[PDB]
């Protein structure tokens, strides 16, 4: 049995992350 | 297995996150407030250090109002200037958030939060306080007007 | 089960929620205070900051820390099949109840509207500090006098048998807690209990903010670990009865990570404090990206044990990615399957609380959001999303199973997690955006001045983000009232069968006798040596090189060294304790 | 099915959505323009108001009015089992395509950034008015030359047999439409087609706002009626194959109500116009609470046919209220069951669009919300909630069934309605609250000035409600991209079986041969005599007693009687037409 | 049956809705704009009719700005006053929304929207325009300051 | 067969209405 579903669920994670995080990071940079 | 794939995914994610925050903290220095110590008695403050752009701001945070000049909750600063903001409360732990910029420092009694921002875009920059400092906290702010 | 142990567990399941009813009441009143609709500066004689002290303390100090010992009594007595000790449970409950009553007095009357973090030099009434210390320190007496034995006895009698996952989880959890009480039990007892009832006249208002976030942060993972022992052992059995908990060693590994890496991380709460030498805040924004790893291992183990379980009862779904997640009992009644509504509406909120926490820790990025309204977005979707919803599910389940009542109003129950998840979405979303873009600050009445369209401190831009969260407040007030009706109807009546202490415990698809872990000795020692080698620097600061004088104590309504080496040589000597075990 | 009729239907299913792709594109760009993030005053050479003319026209004039004739071709040819007429379908599609191309030229180039309502004296290029008239008036040629015969033939040959519900619905619908083209086809052809290409030099800018909302309002129910013939005949069969459509006479009654009471109601769009004598606006805010009744009869028939169907495949659920609604195929793939995702995510949005419309009509309460951002909350959750989602479902289904392709990417399809419902929630919620409490107005760039933190017209309070809707815009952009990928993959390839014209048509739990209804004659006459006895007053105003001079025509970038009696003696003479039938 | 129960529920609902809107429209008169006709040529306007409270406001709405006095996008009015607001566009169909109050009237060329509001609570009342009136619509407002 | 479910679903309607409607009506009254 190969948990082929959670791997794709992760791929969905950490591309939801690394988008939320990158939005707040860009707020960080855009603030001078 | 598959746990190794999940783990290398999480690891490449967090390594990317961390490489970028260390990049932004070292290059294009956005330095989190660190320990600064020269003398810093600090119940006062504002000096036009290098004239046109450089400044040195001393926003002592008394209980339930800020103190940008000798008792003046607001302040006016020429555009483009690059202030050197020092913050130190008088009595309790005081937040100093300066809404326009990323200047978000605590004013802990007996400490001197240093951070160096520049006000590129004119306007008014409200200096709000977030940490709790007793009743009469919700009426604790003051502006840094950059005309 | 016994006759008094059932009463102990029932008190520790009902008293915390009977108290959390005020926490939720004032949570709603706060999302009304902050959104500028209940302006003034008080309500029913509980002003905003005192009701906030309550909504914080009641909810994360007297609710969890009591439900945790209740549910752990349960799960350990069960998984070890041992009978609990009454003369120990009794004094444990006695201390937690007396402590919570002493903390809730002098917090309702108004003697300690300090806050749930009691950031000095903003002292409170000694009955708040002694109360909270007695509350906390009185939940160890179970751990150390009840089921450290009877697990040393259950182990040696087997003797070649791993410790069950459900009790290895509570052991990692309470080892964590035993360690991370040392900091705050030093801070309180030696800085704030002396400063109140004035014996000392000074305080180090940075050393008491450190030495606090050496307790404020391991306590999130102290709460999170029982939610995780649920997600590991009870979730794959409230899904179809063929569920298995893929990779038991992976669960044990995640617990060992929360043991080692949850203690040294607490400096990432004070990123903006000016004393602590930077480049230590960086090491702790590294250990934070390290302790956010075991939760991304749990997001794999408990998303596979959700896949193995589902694709075991639906052989059609075999080798199909994404089409399960639809065959899960999202809103099923009828027999340990309402609980999936809670576990899933908790896992979604945790999905969001995780990225929000990862952000919050990116120590640069912690300037954008520190003490804005973002942080309630973080710790509502984490605490009140997963930890609270899993604790709600287990409350309903245990109050049922150990009193006899099947479960009453089970439909209202099943609905509650979705009203809760959607209230928390409609509310955390508005607050997170309004805390990132317009700096909507945290712990501020913000509805009396910063949103009074008449006050000279108006700040108009904040009204949108604060009036689009009142609906989240309302919606999760309804979502909690549902679960509460269900719990009260379940506790009340009527007894139908024998009051047992069951628990659906899933078991180990991939099992392994791995002895590198399973060894809490030589991992507890790691967790103690780390988190000292990571607090020597910040405690060197904030003690010397960090402050230039000490501060007297200010009430909330009036403008009025060795203390480190002790906690150091206390942690490093807790090793004899946790090694003799 | 034929070989060219399949091409006709395919064009009228694909060309409208291939055109609506721009409607959705600029919808997203608008919720970015209005929320002050894409400021400026243009993008890719399509400024805000011209892109708004497009997002309005394309979406409710060239998308629906074409998909309606396509799907009606389908459902009538099927339910009557008759073969469509090609030499009629061909000229029908030819006129609709030429009309839409003439309207989309001179709306893309910028000759008619007037708006989708073309409120005079703000005239456009004649190729917009002749284009829209030709578009509309060219969808009647099917009704009157294709399936008024072949339904007069199918009827008389039986001859004692009710007209099928699916074709009685399209008959009520197109009778409605045949009637309510008279107003706008008089207004355009006699006021705006003369004023453009100047032949007249004046206009009655109140009589052309009436005589428009005598078409703008029956057209919402013209769209709504095919959504309802779907909900009646196709929903209880895409739920379990034992579904039955409780109370066929109740469906026929709801259609007869939308026939009589949808025409006289159009004065409740201009409640605040100053000409029309008040106490006629009151009669129409009464007929509005009357035409909102048949939709509350449909909310009963299509919530019982949802209960009868479910409790027929789950005899366990018998006599259980509230526990079904959980056994419905919310997110099931596998065979005319994805379509339930669309029908349900449309029914929820319609639940909200209904109360919002009821509010909007409470003519007093129409001062709070008129032309605020509330109204896009009304007609996005109605149109783009139910009418659009049901049309999406039937597009996928028919493009499948009459081309051969089973359905491709069916999972993306099934997801699309939920991204859509949640985008519409996250967006309509922010906009409705921000239009009620801070008057966030409608049809305003509002991101260049009213949200430019530099412009002297700043109005700060609006930024919250406008920056908490961008996520709704994004979310339903993804939700439509999903369905669009699914539709393109379905249309493309590959043919597997015979291209038939099937439709799951449920059938009449409670059937009745009721001849009081089933009689479109003597109910069409009612609908025509009413809606004239309810426009004599407002058309007496706005023609005399309402205006004091006539207005020349102004371009959008520059400060530059018998016409009633004709439409009156035209409606009242449409009776010979619709009686000879 | 059950359809009769659903129908009596819908009917009691809508009858309640309608009884209340007619109540609010007749008692405590919140009158929707009706037809008014005396002379009304109207390119002008503001008169202090009864001195302290009553007024008569003539907000002609030219293309892309309002006209509260003889070309003055803003206006100042004593508190508590009860204005009589007449509105009439010059060229095209113009919205006149007065954000504080429920004055939401169209300015149709050749018509005179009458409505009578009173400004009980001081402040500033932005007179925004919602209906579309061409480019340069988004810059069409003006204040009724009530100090 | 008695559609006992839709009657309760209606009771839920028109008490969701008559709450939304009453909020906007109270905005109407509160505006002078
Ligand atoms: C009130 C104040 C007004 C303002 C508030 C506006 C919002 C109001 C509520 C909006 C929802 C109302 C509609 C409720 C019913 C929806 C239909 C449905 O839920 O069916 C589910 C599909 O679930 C949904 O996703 C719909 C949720 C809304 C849209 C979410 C959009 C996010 C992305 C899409 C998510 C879809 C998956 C894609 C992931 C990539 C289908 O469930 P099923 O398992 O497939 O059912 C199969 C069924 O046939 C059966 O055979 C099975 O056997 C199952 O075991 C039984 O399933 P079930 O039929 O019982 O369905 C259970 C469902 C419960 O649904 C919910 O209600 C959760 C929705 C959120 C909470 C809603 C609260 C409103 C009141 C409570 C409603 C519950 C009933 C009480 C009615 C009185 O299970 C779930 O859906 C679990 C949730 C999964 C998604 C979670 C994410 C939701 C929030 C999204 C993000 C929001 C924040 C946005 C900001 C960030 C930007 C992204
Ligand atoms: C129990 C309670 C808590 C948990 C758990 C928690 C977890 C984290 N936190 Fe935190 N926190 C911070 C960083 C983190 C990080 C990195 C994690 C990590 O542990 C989070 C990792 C979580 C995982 C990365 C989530 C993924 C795993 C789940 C399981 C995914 C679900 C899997 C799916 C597939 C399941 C299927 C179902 C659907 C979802 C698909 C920071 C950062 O600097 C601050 C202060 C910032 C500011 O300056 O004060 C902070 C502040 C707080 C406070 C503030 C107290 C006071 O107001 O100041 C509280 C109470 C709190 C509680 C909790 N926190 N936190
Ligand atoms: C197809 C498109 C449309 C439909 C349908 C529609 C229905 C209504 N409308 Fe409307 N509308 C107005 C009043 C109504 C009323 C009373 C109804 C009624 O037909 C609505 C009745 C709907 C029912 C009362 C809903 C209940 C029935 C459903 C079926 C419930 C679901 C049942 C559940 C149990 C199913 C189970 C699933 C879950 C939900 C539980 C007013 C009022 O004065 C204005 C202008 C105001 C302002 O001054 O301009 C207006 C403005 C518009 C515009 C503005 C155009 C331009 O921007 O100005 C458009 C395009 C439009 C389209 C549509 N409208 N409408
Ligand atoms: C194969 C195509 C791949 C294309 C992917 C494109 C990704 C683009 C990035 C956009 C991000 C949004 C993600 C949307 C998912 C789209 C996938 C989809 O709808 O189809 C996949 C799947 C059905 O296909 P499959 O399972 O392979 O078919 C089996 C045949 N017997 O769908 C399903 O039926 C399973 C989906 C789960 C539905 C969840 C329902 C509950 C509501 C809340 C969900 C939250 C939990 C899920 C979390 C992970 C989401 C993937
Ligand atoms: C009997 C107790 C009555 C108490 C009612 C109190 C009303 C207070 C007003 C608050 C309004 C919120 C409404 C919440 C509904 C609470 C009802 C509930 O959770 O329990 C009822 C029902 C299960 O009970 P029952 O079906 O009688 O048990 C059968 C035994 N074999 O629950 C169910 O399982 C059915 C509920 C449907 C779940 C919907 C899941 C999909 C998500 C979106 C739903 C939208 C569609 C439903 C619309 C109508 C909602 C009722
Ligand atoms: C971060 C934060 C962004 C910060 C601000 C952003 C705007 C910056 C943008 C921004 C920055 C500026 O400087 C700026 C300046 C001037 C004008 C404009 C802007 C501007 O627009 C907002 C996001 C907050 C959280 C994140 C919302 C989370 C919502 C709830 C808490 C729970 C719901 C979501 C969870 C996760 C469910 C996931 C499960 C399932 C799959 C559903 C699908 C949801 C989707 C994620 C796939
Ligand atoms: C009207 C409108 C209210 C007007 C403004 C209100 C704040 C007035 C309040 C208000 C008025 C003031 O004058 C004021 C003045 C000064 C300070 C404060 C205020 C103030 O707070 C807001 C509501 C807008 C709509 C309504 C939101 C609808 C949300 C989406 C469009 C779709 C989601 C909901 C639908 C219906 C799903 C239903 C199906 C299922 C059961 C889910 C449960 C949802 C629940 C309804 C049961
Ligand atoms: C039920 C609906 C709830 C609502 C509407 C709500 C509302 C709020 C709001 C608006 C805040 C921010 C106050 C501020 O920052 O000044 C807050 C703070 C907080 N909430 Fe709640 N809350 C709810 C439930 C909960 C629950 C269930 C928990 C935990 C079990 C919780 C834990 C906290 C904590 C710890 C704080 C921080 C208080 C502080 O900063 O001292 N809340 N709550
Ligand atoms: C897909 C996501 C969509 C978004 C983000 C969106 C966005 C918007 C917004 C913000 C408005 C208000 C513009 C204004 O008032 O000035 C608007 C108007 C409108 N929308 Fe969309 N829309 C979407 C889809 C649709 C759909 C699918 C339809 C109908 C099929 C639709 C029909 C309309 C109509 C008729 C208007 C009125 C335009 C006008 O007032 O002239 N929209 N849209
Ligand atoms: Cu100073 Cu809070
Ligand atoms: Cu004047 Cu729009």
């Amino acid at each position: 049995f190969f948990p082929s579903g959670t791997i794709a669920f992760f791929i969905f994670m950490m591309v939801f992350y690394a988008v939320l995080w990158f939005m707040i990071y860009w707020v960080l940079l855009e603030r001078g | 297995r598959a746990e190794k794939t999940g783990l290398t995914l999480a690891l490449i994610l967090l390594l990317t996150f961390f490489s970028l925050i260390v990049y932004a903290a070292k290059g294009l220095k956005i330095d989190i407030p660190t320990c600064v110590t020269d003398v810093e008695p600090f119940q006062e403050g504002k000096l036009i250090k290098h004239g046109d752009k450089r400044y040195e701001l001393h926003i002592l945070a008394r209980m339930w109002y800020f103190d940008f000049n000798k008792g003046a909750t607001e302040i006016k600063i020429p555009v483009g200037s690059v202030v050197d903001i020092f913050t130190t409360s008088k009595d309790v732990v005081h937040g100093v958030h300066i809404h326009g910029t990323n200047y978000n420092v605590m004013a802990i009694p007996g400490t001197v939060g240093y951070m160096r921002i520049k006000f590129e875009k004119p306007g008014v920059y409200h200096v709000v306080c977030h940490e709790f400092c007793g009743v009469g906290h919700h009426a604790m702010q003051g502006k840094i007007i950059v005309e | 089960v016994s006759n008094a142990i059932k009463f102990i567990i029932l008190t520790e399941i009902i008293f915390p929620t009977l108290l959390l009813v005020f926490g939720i009441y004032h949570g709603v009143m706060q999302v009304f205070y902050r959104s500028g609709i209940i302006k003034a500066e008080s309500f029913l004689g509980i002003d905003y900051y005192q009701g906030l002290t309550l909504h914080g303390v009641i909810n994360v100090i007297v609710y969890t820390t009591i439900f945790i010992v209740g549910f752990s009594n349960a799960i350990v007595a069960y998984s070890l099949k041992k009978p609990l000790r009454e003369k120990v449970q009794w004094i444990a409950l006695g201390m937690m109840v007396i402590g919570t009553l002493m903390a809730a007095w002098a917090m309702f009357t108004g003697r300690a509207t300090v806050l749930y973090t009691f950031y000095p030099p903003l002292i409170a009434h000694w009955t708040f500090y002694l109360g909270a210390v007695l509350l906390v320190l009185g939940s160890l007496v179970p751990f150390f006098f009840d089921w450290i034995p009877s697990a040393i006895q259950w182990k040696r009698e087997n003797p070649d048998q791993k410790l069950p996952l459900a009790v290895f989880g509570t052991f990692v959890n309470f080892i964590l807690w035993t360690i991370m009480i040392v900091p705050v039990a030093i801070e309180i007892l030696f800085q704030l209990l002396p400063l109140s009832l004035g014996l000392v006249d000074e305080i180090n208002p940075l050393l008491a903010r450190t030495l606090f976030w050496f307790f404020g942060h391991p306590v999130v993972y102290f709460w999170l670990l029982p939610a995780y022992v649920a997600l590991y052992t009870i979730l794959p059995k409230i899904v179809s009865e063929k569920g298995k908990l893929y990779s038991d060693p992976a669960a044990r590994l995640a617990f060992i990570l929360f043991l080692i890496f949850s203690l040294p991380v607490g400096l990432h709460h004070q990123f903006t404090d000016p004393g602590i030498t930077n480049t230590w805040k960086l090491i702790h924004a590294l250990f934070t990206f390290g302790v956010a790893l075991p939760s991304m291992i749990t997001a794999f183990t408990v998303a596979t044990s959700l896949e193995y379980s589902v694709k075991a009862e639906h052989p059609e779904l075999k080798n199909s990615k994404f089409y399960w997640w639809t065959f899960l009992p999202f809103m099923r009644l009828e027999g340990n399957k309402w609980m999936f509504s809670y576990f899933f509406a908790g896992l979604v909120l945790f999905f969001i609380g995780g990225i929000t926490g990862i952000v919050n820790a990116s120590y640069n990025v912690n300037l954008v959001v520190h003490n804005t309204a973002y942080v309630p977005g973080h710790f509502h979707t984490t605490v009140g999303g997963l930890v609270l919803l899993v604790f709600f599910a287990l409350s309903l389940y245990m109050v049922s199973k150990l009193r006899g009542s099947e479960v009453k109003l089970k439909g209202l129950a099943v609905l509650a997690p979705y009203f809760w998840m959607q209230g928390m979405f409609m509310f955390s979303y508005a607050m997170m955006v309004g805390g990132v873009v317009v700096g909507f600050p945290r712990r501020t009445n913000a509805g009396l001045t910063y949103l009074n369209p008449d006050s000279p401190l108006y700040r108009p831009e904040w009204t949108g983000y604060a009036q689009l969260a009142a609906v989240g407040g309302v919606l999760l007030a309804i979502g909690f009232a549902f679960y509460f009706a269900s719990l009260i109807a379940t506790a009340l009546a009527p007894k139908v069968r024998e009051s047992t202490l069951e628990f659906p415990i899933a078991d180990a698809y991939h099992d392994a006798p791995a002895p590198l872990l399973n060894n809490l000795k030589t991992w507890t020692v790691a967790a103690i040596i780390l988190a000292v080698l990571s607090y020597i620097p910040p405690l060197y600061d904030a003690s010397v090189r960090g402050v230039f004088f000490k501060s007297p104590a200010y009430n909330e309504k009036f403008p009025m060294g060795a203390e480190k080496k002790e906690e150091k040589k206390e942690l490093s000597k807790a090793e004899g304790g946790i090694t003799q075990k």
